[PDB]
C-alpha cells in the first residue's frame, strides 16, 4: 500500500499504480472499509451521473500525462482506498487494479468520548455470565484506552478489549468486555471503566447498589 | 543466429514483430555485444527451448546498409540530349505510344521525372488528357503488359503508425548499424486510404474506354494478382526512408458489364532489399524514427491480361 | 430499479463446497454482464471472472479452474459455487454487474480497439469464515437498563463464527442504533454487543424487541428487553 | 578504459584506421600549379 495525506479544502491528485502502455481507458475506482466500491472516471476521463465535478481523471492525449485524478476542495470524507484500473492497448486484460492508495484527511477539530458502562443483564446474570460492557463513541482522534477498576484497583484479569474503529461521523468507536463471573462482578463496591480521550477521561462506574 | 521472440501484445492474434537478442561486435575488436532490436518477419527465416531465426540474405547475397545521410525520395529527373542530337515529345492528346505521331515538337530536355521505385502502381507522375488513354504494344498478347495514364490523378495517405525508435550501435570504427528500438505507445500497422467514391467513377469512366477498343456491349473482371515475388504481387515504394508492401484485392473486387466513404489497404514493411534481384549484393534499409507518413498522387497503371478461357465471354 | 441481494452460508469446513447466490431485480438479465469479486482479510482486491448475454463464462487463470458460475434466466438468480476451501479462503464476496467498454485508438477493423469492463451496478454482500472449530450458538441476553435519554439492549455472547445480526422491534425501531465491535477471546470464540436510543418516557409502554439471528449457527432469538425490577 | 590499467586506441569509436605504407612518403614535393590553353 502507498501512503498518502492531504490537508482540507486543498487539492489533490492521485497517480496511477501500473503506467500507460498504449492509448488506455483508465478506470479509477475507489472504496470505504465496510462499503462497496464506486465508479468515478471511466475511459480515462468519463464520468457518471451523480459524481461531483471536484474529480478529474487524466484524458487520453496519446500518452504524455500518467493516469492521475484531481480533487479539487478536499474534504475531510475523502478518506479512502484508491486503485486506478488501466485498460490499455499493449497490457491487455487486467485482472488487478494495480497498488492501493489509502487517503487520509487530516485537518479535523476534536471531540469528547460517549462513554456508558453497564451492569449484567437481569437474565445473563441468570445464565452465570457477567461481561461488563464499555462502549465508546464520537471522538476524534481513535486514541482511546479501556480500563477497568475493582474498586479503586486496576483490572488486568481476564480484560477483552475492541479496537477503537471509525464510525459513520468521521469519528471512533471502542467496546471492552471484563471477562468476569457474576460473582466478581458483584464483589467490589463500584466498578469504574476509565476511557481515556486526549488527557480527559469519561469514566462511568456502575455500582450493584444502585438502581 | 538471432533468438527472437513473439512481440508483446495481448493474444487475439490468429506477431510479424520480434524481440531479437543476439551476441554482436563493437569498435574494439576483442570485446563484442550483446543488443536486442525488432525486426520484420520478412527479413529473416528460422532454422531448426527457444525458437532461433537468422536473416533471410545470408546464404543469398551480401549486405549492405544504405547510410541514414542518403535518403530514397524520388527527385523529379529531365533526361537531356547534347548538340547534333535533340529530343521530340509527341503531344497528341489520343496517342496509344505506336505508330506516327501527329504532334511533334523538340526539346532538349524532358519534363520532371521522379524516378520513383515502385511496382503495380505510378505514383508523381505526368497525367494524360480528355479521355483516359490506353497504350500497349501489342494487346493480342497477353504476355505484354499494358500501361494507362489518367487524365485525373487519384489521392492515397500512406502511414507507418508505430512510432519507431532507431538503435544505432557501434560495429566500427567508421562502421555503425541503425537498429529498430520499441514501438512508443499503440501497436498499429501500415496502410493507406483512398477514396471509393472516386474510384468507383474511375472505373466507370476506365469501362468505358475499354468499349472502343474491345467491344461495344461486354463484361469486365476485375481480381487480385496471381504470384510471384513479393515485390510483384503486393506493392513496393519507398516511404520516406522506408519501404512498404501493401495488400491490393478489394479494389479489384468487381464485376462490370455494359450500362459516401473510402477504401483502406494494409500494408507491410521490409528494410533488406535486393531490388531489381541482383544477387551477390543485398541492401538493408535503416529503420525512420515515429510514424511515417507520405501523400502520392497515383498518374499510370500496369496491367496484364488472362487467357482464352470461353470464347468471347469475359 | 436494478437491484441485487446476496446468501452466504455464513461457515464451512475447509475443503467442503461453498456456495452464494446473487438474486438480479429490477431489470432483465440478457440486457448486460455480470461478475463476482473477493477479498480476504489483511489483503488486496482481487477481481474473478465474467458472463456475457450468450450466457458463456470466463475466468481469471489464477483460480486453477476451481470456479464454476451459472445464472437463471427464471430465477432472475446469479448463482456461485467453490469447492476445495482452505482456512486462508476465509474473506468476504460481493456481485456487480460490468458495462462493456471497447477503447478505440486506431482502426477498429483491424482489432485496434481492446475491450474494457468498466463496473456501474454494484451489491451488498456476505461473510464465510472457513475454520475447522465447530458452530457456536450466540447466548442472548436482554441486559436490563439503569433507572436515574437512556440505554439498553442485548447481549451476543460465545459464538463461532460470525456473522450475527441484531434487530429491534422487527424492524420498528432506526434512529440510535450503535454497534460495537465483536472480540475475539482467546478460546476462539466472539462476543458483541448493540444499542439504540430512544426518549427518557418511553419505558414500559414501547415494548423492545431485540432480533437476534445468528445464520451459521440458524440461532434465531426474539428475546424482549425489559427494565429492572427495582 | 575503466590488476594494472588498460588502454585502447584513440579513433577506435570515431574512424576506421588505415596505415600509409612506408614506401609511399609525405615528403613535401614542389608543385607548380599549369593552366591550358585559352586560359
Ligand atoms: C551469447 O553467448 C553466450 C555465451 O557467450 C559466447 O561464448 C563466449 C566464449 C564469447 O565468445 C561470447 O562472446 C559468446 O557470445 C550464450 O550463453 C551460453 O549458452 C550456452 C548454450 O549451451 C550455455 O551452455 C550450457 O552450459 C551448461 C553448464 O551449466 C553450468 O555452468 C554454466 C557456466 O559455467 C552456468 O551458466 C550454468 O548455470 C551451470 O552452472 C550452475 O548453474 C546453477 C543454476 O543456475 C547454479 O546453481 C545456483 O547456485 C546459486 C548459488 O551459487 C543459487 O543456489 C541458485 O539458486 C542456484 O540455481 C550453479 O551454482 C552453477 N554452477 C557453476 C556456475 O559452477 C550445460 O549444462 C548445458 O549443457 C547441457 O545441455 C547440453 C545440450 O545443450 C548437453 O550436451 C549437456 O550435457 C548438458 O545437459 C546436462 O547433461 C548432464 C550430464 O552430462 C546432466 O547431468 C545429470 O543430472 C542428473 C539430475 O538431473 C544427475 O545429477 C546426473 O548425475 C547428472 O549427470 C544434466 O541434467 C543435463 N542438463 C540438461 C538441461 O540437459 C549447456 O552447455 C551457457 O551456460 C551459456 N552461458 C554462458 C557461457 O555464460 C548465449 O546464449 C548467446 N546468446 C545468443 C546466441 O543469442
Ligand atoms: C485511414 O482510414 C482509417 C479508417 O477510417 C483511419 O483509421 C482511424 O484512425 C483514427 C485515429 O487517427 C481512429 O480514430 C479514433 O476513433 C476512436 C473511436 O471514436 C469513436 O467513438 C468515440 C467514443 O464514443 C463513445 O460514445 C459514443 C457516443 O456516445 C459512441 O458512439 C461510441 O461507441 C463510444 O461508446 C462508448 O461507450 C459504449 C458503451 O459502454 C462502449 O460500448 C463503447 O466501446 C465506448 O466505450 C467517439 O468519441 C468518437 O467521436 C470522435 O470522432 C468523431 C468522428 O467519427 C468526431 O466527430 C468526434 O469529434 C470525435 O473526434 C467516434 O465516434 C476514438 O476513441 C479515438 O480517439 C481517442 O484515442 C486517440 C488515440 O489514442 C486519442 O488521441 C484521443 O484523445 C481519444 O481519446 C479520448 O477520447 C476517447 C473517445 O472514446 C476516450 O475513450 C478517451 O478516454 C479520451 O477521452 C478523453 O479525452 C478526450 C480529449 O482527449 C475528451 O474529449 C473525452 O471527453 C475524454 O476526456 C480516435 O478518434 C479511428 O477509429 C480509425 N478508424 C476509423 C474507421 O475511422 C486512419 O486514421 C486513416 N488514415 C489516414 C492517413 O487517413
Ligand atoms: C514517439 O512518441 C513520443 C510520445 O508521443 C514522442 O516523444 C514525446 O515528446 C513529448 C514532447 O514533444 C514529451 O512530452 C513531454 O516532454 C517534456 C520535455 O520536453 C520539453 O522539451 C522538449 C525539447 O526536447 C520539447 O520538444 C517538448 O515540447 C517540451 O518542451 C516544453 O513543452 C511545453 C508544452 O506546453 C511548453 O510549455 C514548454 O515551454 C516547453 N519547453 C521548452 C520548449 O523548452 C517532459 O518534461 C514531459 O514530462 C512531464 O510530463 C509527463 C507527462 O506528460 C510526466 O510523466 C513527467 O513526469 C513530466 O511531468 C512534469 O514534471 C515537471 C517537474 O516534475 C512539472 O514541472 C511539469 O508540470 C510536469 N508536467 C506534466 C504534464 O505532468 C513530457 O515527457 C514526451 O515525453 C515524449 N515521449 C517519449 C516517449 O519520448 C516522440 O516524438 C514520437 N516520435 C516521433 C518520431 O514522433
Ligand atoms: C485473392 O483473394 C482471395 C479471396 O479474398 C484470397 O484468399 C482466399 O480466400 C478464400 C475465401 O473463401 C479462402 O477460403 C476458402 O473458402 C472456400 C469455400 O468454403 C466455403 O464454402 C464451402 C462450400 O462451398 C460450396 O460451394 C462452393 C462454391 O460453389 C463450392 O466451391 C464448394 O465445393 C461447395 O459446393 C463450405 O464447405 C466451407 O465451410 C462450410 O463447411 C464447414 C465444414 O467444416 C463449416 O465448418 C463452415 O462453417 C461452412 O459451413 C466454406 O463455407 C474453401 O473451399 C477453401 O478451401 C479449399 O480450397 C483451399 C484452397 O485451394 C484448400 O487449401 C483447402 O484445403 C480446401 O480444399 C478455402 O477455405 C482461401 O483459403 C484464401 N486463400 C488462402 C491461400 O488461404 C487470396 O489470398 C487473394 N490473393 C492475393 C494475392 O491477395
Ligand atoms: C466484393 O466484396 C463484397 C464483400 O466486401 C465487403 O465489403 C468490403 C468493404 C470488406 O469490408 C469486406 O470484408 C466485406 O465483406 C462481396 O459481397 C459479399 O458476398 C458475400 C457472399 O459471397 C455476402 O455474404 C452473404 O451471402 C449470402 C449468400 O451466399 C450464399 O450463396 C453463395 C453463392 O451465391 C455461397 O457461396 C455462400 O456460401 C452462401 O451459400 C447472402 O444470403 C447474404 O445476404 C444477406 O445478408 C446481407 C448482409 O450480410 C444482407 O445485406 C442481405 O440483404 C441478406 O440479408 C450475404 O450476402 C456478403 O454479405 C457480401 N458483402 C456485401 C457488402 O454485400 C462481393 O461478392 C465481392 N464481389 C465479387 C465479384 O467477388
Ligand atoms: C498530385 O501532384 C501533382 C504534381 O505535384 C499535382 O499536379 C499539378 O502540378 C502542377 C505543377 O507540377 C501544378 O500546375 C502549375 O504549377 C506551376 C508551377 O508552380 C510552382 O512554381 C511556381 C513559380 O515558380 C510557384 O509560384 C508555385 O508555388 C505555388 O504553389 C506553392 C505550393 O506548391 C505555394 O506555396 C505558392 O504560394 C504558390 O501558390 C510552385 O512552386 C504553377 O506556376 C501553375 O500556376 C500551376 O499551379 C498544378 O496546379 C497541380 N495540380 C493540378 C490539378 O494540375 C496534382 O494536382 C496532385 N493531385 C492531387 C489530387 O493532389
Ligand atoms: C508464436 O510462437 C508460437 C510458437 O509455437 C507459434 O505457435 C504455433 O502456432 C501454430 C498455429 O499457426 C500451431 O499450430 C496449430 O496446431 C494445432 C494443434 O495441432 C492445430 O489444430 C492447428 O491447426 C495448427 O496446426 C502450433 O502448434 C503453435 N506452436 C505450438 C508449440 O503450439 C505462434 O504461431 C507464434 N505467433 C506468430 C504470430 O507466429
Ligand atoms: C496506334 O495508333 C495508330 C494510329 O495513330 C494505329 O494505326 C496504324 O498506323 C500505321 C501507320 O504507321 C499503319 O501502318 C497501321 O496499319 C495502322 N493500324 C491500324 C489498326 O490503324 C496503330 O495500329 C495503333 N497501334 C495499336 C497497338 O493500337
Ligand atoms: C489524405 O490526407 C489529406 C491530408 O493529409 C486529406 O486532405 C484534406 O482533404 C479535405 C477534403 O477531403 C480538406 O477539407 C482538408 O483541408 C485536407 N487537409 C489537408 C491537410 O490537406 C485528404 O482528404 C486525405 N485523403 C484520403 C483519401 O484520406
Amino acid at each position: 500500500v502507498r501512503p498518502l495525506s492531504v490537508a482540507l479544502g486543498e487539492t489533490a491528485r492521485i497517480s496511477c499504480g501500473r503506467q500507460a502502455l498504449g492509448s488506455r481507458a483508465v478506470q479509477w475506482y475507489q472504496h470505504r472499509p465496510g462499503q462497496a466500491p464506486i465508479l468515478l472516471i471511466y475511459n480515462n476521463q468519463d464520468r457518471p451521473s451523480g459524481i461531483p465535478e471536484r474529480f478529474s481523471g487524466t484524458p487520453d492525449i496519446n500518452f504524455g500525462t500518467r493516469a492521475t485524478l484531481t480533487i479539487s476542495g478536499v474534504e475531510a470524507g475523502d478518506e479512502a482506498d484508491y486503485y486506478c484500473h488501466m485498460w490499455d492497448s499493449r497490457s491487455g486484460f487486467s485482472w488487478s487494479f494495480g497498488g492501493a492508495t489509502r487517503l487520509t484527511v487530516l485537518g479535523q477539530p476534536k471531540a469528547a468520548p460517549s462513554v456508558t458502562l453497564f451492569p449484567p443483564s437481569s437474565e445473563e446474570l441468570q445464565a452465570n455470565k457477567a461481561t461488563l460492557v464499555c462502549l465508546i463513541s464520537d471522538f476524534y482522534p481513535g486514541a482511546v484506552t479501556v480500563a477497568w477498576k475493582a474498586d479503586s484497583s486496576p483490572v488486568k484479569a481476564g480484560v477483552e478489549t475492541t479496537t477503537p474503529s471509525k464510525q459513520s461521523n468521521n469519528k471512533y468507536a471502542a467496546s471492552s468486555y471484563l471477562s468476569l463471573t457474576p460473582e466478581q462482578w458483584k464483589s467490589h463496591r463500584s466498578y469504574s471503566c476509565q476511557v481515556t480521550h486526549e488527557g480527559s477521561t469519561v469514566e462511568k462506574t456502575v455500582a450493584p447498589t444502585e438502581c | 543466429t538471432l533468438q527472437c521472440t513473439n512481440v508483446t501484445n495481448n493474444i487475439t492474434d490468429d506477431g510479424e514483430l520480434k524481440n531479437c537478442s543476439f551476441n554482436m561486435t563493437t569498435e574494439l575488436r576483442d570485446k563484442k555485444q550483446k543488443v536486442y532490436s525488432l525486426f520484420y518477419r520478412l527479413d529473416v527465416v528460422q532454422i531448426n527451448s527457444n525458437k532461433e531465426y537468422r536473416l533471410i540474405n545470408c546464404n543469398t547475397s551480401a549486405i549492405t546498409q544504405a547510410c541514414p545521410k542518403v535518403s530514397f525520395e524520388p527527385i523529379p529527373i529531365h533526361y537531356c540530349a547534347p548538340a547534333g542530337f535533340a529530343i521530340l515529345k509527341c503531344k497528341d492528346k489520343k496517342f496509344n505510344g505506336t505508330g506516327p505521331c501527329p504532334s511533334v515538337s523538340t526539346v532538349q530536355c524532358t519534363h520532371g521525372i521522379k524516378p520513383v521505385v515502385s511496382t503495380q502502381l505510378l505514383l508523381n507522375g505526368s497525367l494524360a488528357e480528355e479521355e483516359v488513354m490506353i497504350r500497349s504494344e501489342n494487346i493480342t498478347n497477353n504476355a505484354k503488359n499494358i500501361l494507362v495514364q489518367f487524365n485525373t490523378p487519384v489521392q492515397i495517405n500512406c502511414t507507418r503508425p508505430n512510432n519507431n525508435t532507431r538503435k544505432s550501435i557501434r560495429i566500427g570504427p567508421g562502421q555503425a548499424f541503425y537498429a529498430t528500438g520499441d514501438i512508443i505507445g499503440d501497436i498499429r500497422q501500415a496502410h493507406c486510404n483512398v477514396s471509393k467514391a472516386t474510384w468507383n467513377e474511375t472505373l466507370g469512366k476506365v469501362v468505358k474506354q475499354l468499349r472502343k477498343h474491345f467491344g461495344n456491349n461486354t463484361i469486365i473482371r476485375f481480381a487480385n494478382s496471381s504470384g510471384g515475388d513479393l515485390e510483384v504481387t503486393t506493392h513496393s515504394f519507398n516511404c520516406g526512408g522506408e519501404f512498404f508492401y501493401c495488400n491490393t484485392s478489394g479494389l479489384f473486387n468487381s464485376t462490370w458489364i455494359s450500362n459516401n466513404d473510402s477504401i483502406t489497404l494494409p500494408c507491410r514493411i521490409k528494410q533488406i532489399i535486393n531490388m531489381w534481384q541482383r544477387i551477390g549484393q543485398a541492401m538493408y534499409a535503416p529503420p525512420i524514427q515515429g510514424v511515417i507518413r507520405c501523400v502520392s498522387n497515383i498518374t499510370g497503371l500496369i496491367l496484364t491480361r488472362d487467357g482464352g478461357s470461353t470464347n468471347s465471354t469475359t | 430499479q436494478v437491484q441485487l441481494q446476496e446468501s452466504g452460508p455464513g461457515l464451512v469446513k475447509p475443503s467442503e463446497t461453498l456456495s452464494v447466490t446473487c438474486s438480479v431485480s429490477g431489470d432483465s438479465m440478457n440486457n448486460y454482464y455480470w461478475t463476482w469479486i473477493r477479498q480476504s482479510p489483511g489483503k488486496g482486491l482481487e477481481w474473478i471472472g465474467y458472463i456475457s448475454d450468450r450466457e458463456s463464462a470466463t475466468y481469471n487463470p489464477s483460480l486453477n479452474s476451481r470456479v464454476v458460475i451459472s445464472r437463471d434466466t427464471s430465477k432472475n438468480q446469479l448463482s456461485l459455487k467453490l469447492n476445495s476451501v482452505t482456512p486462508a479462503d476465509t474473506a468476504v464476496y460481493y456481485c456487480a454487474t460490468a458495462r462493456r467498454g471497447q477503447r478505440i485508438y486506431g482502426v477498429v477493423s483491424f482489432g485496434e480497439f481492446f475491450y474494457y469492463y468498466s463496473m456501474d451496478v454494484w451489491g451488498k454482500g456476505t461473510t464465510v469464515t472457513v475454520s475447522s472449530a465447530s458452530t457456536k450458538g450466540p447466548s442472548v441476553f436482554p441486559l436490563a437498563p439503569s433507572s436515574k435519554t437512556a440505554a439498553l439492549g442485548c447481549l451476543v455472547k460465545d459464538y463461532f463464527p460470525e456473522p450475527v445480526t441484531v434487530s429491534w422491534n422487527s424492524g420498528a425501531l432506526t434512529s440510535g442504533v450503535h454497534t460495537f465491535p465483536a472480540v475475539l477471546q482467546s478460546s476462539g470464540l466472539y462476543s458483541l454487543s448493540s444499542v439504540v436510543t430512544v426518549p427518557s418516557s418511553s419505558l414500559g409502554t414501547q415494548t423492545y424487541i431485540c432480533n437476534v439471528n445468528h445464520k451459521p449457527s440458524n440461532t434465531k432469538v426474539d428475546k424482549r428487553v425489559e427494565p429492572k425490577s427495582c
